[PDB]
RNA sequence: UAGCUAGUAGGUGGGGUAACGGCUCACCUAGGCGACGAUCCCUAGCUGGUCUGAGAGGAUGACCAGCCACACUGGAACUGA
RNA sequence: GUAAAGCGCACGCAGGCGGUUUGUUAAGUCAGAUGUGAAAUCCCCGGGCUCAACCUGGGAACUGCAUCUGAUACUGGCAAGCUUGAGUCUCGUAGAGGGGGGUAGAAUUCCAGGUGUAGCGGUGAAAUGCGUAGAGAUCUGGAGGAAUACCGGUGGCGAAGGCGGCCCCCUGGACGAAGACUGACGCUCAGGUGCGAAAGCGUGGGGAGCAAACAGGAUUAGAUACCCUGGUAGUCCACGCCGUAAACGAUGUCGACUUGGAGGUUGUGCCCUUGAGGCGUGGCUUCCGGAGCUAACGCGUUAAGUCGACCGCCUGGGGAGUAC
RNA sequence: CUUACCACUUUGUGAUUCAUGACUGGGGUGAAGUCGUAACAAGGUAACCGUAGGGGAACCUGCGGUUGGAUCA
């Protein structure tokens, strides 16, 4: 059954990005937005949009550059089937730096750079580049 | 299968109104009905396994509702089992 | 198994 | 190897030891353990560490040091801090 | 998928995992602080033996455990919900889905009766066999078992195995359409339970056709076979046992997502239903093919693409799915 | 002197494990052995799977399944 949206979001992005799709919809959530935010804020998509009342609908605008898309690779790290909690020294560095790692902290859902500067740790959600 | 009255009747017996057709209690009953009826159906036959496959689903499904109820409304469950005279 | 022996 | 368990599990009260304790004894409750592997078999002294490995791992417990056990074999107390 | 590897298939307990909103919690998670983590070792920088090995000063390290105090996004717990997941109801829709019970229509075989006259049958050729005590050919009615031509599909239903004449009785599931209702009740499943071709096993029936075994005739160097003439168990029914098949898509289940094109099938909605029909919208199902995947052949919105959850299984050939 | 505990040790009957055993079962390995030629081509009767019966031997036959069957049948 449908036991992991967070993942599902990521892959809807990846599957869309692949097919040169201009937009991407999905039944929404707070955390999807929390994520979707880091994507604009860190420069991977142009912006989100929530046409919703009882059954929200988060909508993303895919970025592209040349004939190739902006989300080079997007990977679900932690899963319900296997949870991943890092500290701060153990925070990952995607692409030797040139890439972000969405991590959920007790002061909010930020990037590895952010979590680093803020000097805190938490469940790493996913790698992106 | 299940008589339109017999269905309607029971919906208007265990259900908190007619039209409250999706109620847990109702289903449990609507099921217990069928299960009990078919009971005579496979009283002879015994070989209508395909149907029995259907029976078992009803029985299964019921056990999963009775269980839901026990988790939610301890009172309604306990009252319900004595009400259908089953579960033991 | 087995001509000239062998 | 899927069951194990009578001082067995707990309580009370005596006794007991440097000391807590079924450590022991009488009585009373009927418990206690187990698929998060009891029970039963097989092998083994443990660690610091050593060797290998990019690491994660695998392999290992000589020499040094810490800890435990044993002193022909089985058993037992005495002396005494 | 074909290299070793998806359990034949479903139901389901324990376990794992879990949509969406708020509050709270603070177990997991995160942050900081204090004890601690023997020395030697390793590592860094030095120092001492002519150098090195060796010896040595100080540090770093010991990725750990514990505690107190904090942080509250995610996870978990508790409280109250929400309706898209899931589920009940309403009307229908299609269907070899199942069990039980009648009957119809060809055909084979057998019996009875008629004429008839010497052939039928079979093969590569022959023969055994059936007719000279009269078959086959052939004439009529009747008995019995088994299976349902044509429709018939590239179809349909079922979890799988599987299920085709017609008719009646009880019964499963699916799907479309409008809504109504419960409100995360869900996904998966070690063990467990059940179903599970054909052959086989027990008791009793039934037995036309076909046919292991067996017999006879041929073939061949041989022929324990292929072929021919016969034919018993069996195939059919009742009940019980058996649990295996190349039980195959050699492809586990569930959910989401990713260009197209030609059909089949069963629905529903709209068009003076105008009449061959058209244009939407579902479920299911053949064919070709993009990307992507792939060792390749090929798979390709019914994935073998892109992701997640849970289970099953594989680890060189043989020995062996054997021995204990 | 006596009582309780208790070691060596005694008896009966099981479990288990190691070695060994006339004889026997298949297995593996050995340039050219004997018998036949089952499979690979439509392998000269398409093959294979489960099962059953038979046969010096591979195998042969019945029932159902599979295409991992060649062919304008
Ligand atoms: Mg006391
Ligand atoms: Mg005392
Ligand atoms: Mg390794
Ligand atoms: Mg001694
Ligand atoms: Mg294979
Ligand atoms: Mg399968
Ligand atoms: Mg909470
Ligand atoms: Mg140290
Ligand atoms: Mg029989
Ligand atoms: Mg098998
Ligand atoms: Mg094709
Ligand atoms: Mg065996
Ligand atoms: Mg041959
Ligand atoms: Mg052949
Ligand atoms: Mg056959």
């Amino acid at each position: 059954s449908m036991q992991d949206p967070i993942a599902d979001m990521l892959t809807r992005i990846r599957n869309g990005q692949a097919a040169n799709k201009a937009a991407v919809t999905m039944p929404s959530s707070k955390l999807k937005v929390a994520i979707a935010n880091v994507l604009k804020e860190e420069g991977f998509i142009e912006d989100f949009k929530v046409e919703g009342d009882t059954k929200p609908e988060l909508e993303l605008t895919l970025k592209y550059f040349q004939g190739k898309a902006v989300v080079e690779s997007i990977q679900r790290v932690s899963r319900p089937g296997l949870r991943i909690y890092k500290r701060k020294d153990e925070l990952p560095k995607v692409m030797a730096g040139l890439g972000i790692a969405v991590v959920s902290t007790s002061k909010g859902v930020m990037t590895d750079r952010a979590a680093r500067q803020a000097g805190l740790g938490g469940e790493i959600i996913c790698y992106v580049a | 299968s299940l008589s339109t009255e017999a269905t309607a009747k029971i919906v208007s017996e265990f259900g908190r109104d007619a039209n409250d057709t999706g109620s847990t209690e109702v289903q449990v009953a609507l099921l217990t009905a069928q299960i009990n009826h078919l009971q005579g159906h496979f009283a002879e036959h015994k070989k209508d396994h395909h149907s029995r496959r259907g029976l078992l689903r009803m029985v299964s499904q019921r056990r999963k509702l009775l269980d839901y109820l026990k988790r939610k409304d301890v009172a309604r469950y306990t009252q319900l089992i004595e009400r259908l005279g089953l579960r033991r | 198994k087995a001509s000239s022996x062998a």
